[PDB]
């Protein structure tokens, strides 16, 4: 909340609640939050016209294009999502996996 | 790009990174390009026919399958 206050005037409208939304990600240092909120500002400032601003949707999109400074150098990948039901036949294994990993 | 049969195998232990990894990823590094193989029946023995003397055929075959298959997010024309 402080960074959304600090560098430039801004408002998330209650279209999303302000608390909790942070848990859309977690691996972030405070330094990560600074640059991330700058990315938010510039991205929607680019994709929207140069008028007043709101972060809904574009936040959830743009967060796809980032990783924390601790990770960005180390190898990481994300697949073309083979969603749960796509492999979903004989779900027994996927259910064991989701159960034991989601705890 | 190509390798001529057992162009891969090499003196030291840990053969795979000395060749097959570097070349096969080089084909991903190149623009759309084939890899040609000949005499695969010499390069990838059926793993169940287990070999003595360091079993290196298991090392090649494992690394080759791992670098080859699955190819998720990786359809870069590597025929």
């Amino acid at each position: 909340e402080y960074f959304f206050s600090k560098n430039q005037i801004m408002k998330l409208n209650r279209d999303l609640q302000f608390s909790d939304l942070s848990l859309e990600t977690e691996g972030f240092s405070p330094l990560d939050l600074e640059i991330f909120t700058e990315k938010i500002f510039y991205d929607l400032q680019l994709e929207r016209d140069c008028d007043n601003v709101v972060t809904r949707e574009l936040f959830s999109k743009s967060l796809s294009a980032f990783t924390p400074s601790a990770l960005r150098g180390v190898k990481l990948t994300k697949e073309t999502n083979i969603k749960w039901g796509d492999i979903g036949a004989l779900a027994n294994a996927k259910d064991v996996l989701l159960e034991t990993l989601e705890w | 790009f190509s390798v001529k049969g057992p162009e891969l195998l090499n003196m030291y232990i840990g053969e795979s990174e000395a060749n097959v990894r570097r070349v096969f990823q080089k084909a991903r590094e190149a623009k759309p390009c084939v890899i040609f193989f000949d005499q695969i029946d010499s390069v990838a023995p059926k793993r169940g026919n287990q070999g003595d003397s360091g079993g290196v055929m298991d090392r090649i075959v494992s690394q080759l399958l791992a670098e080859l298959d699955g190819m998720s997010t990786d359809a870069d024309g590597v025929f």
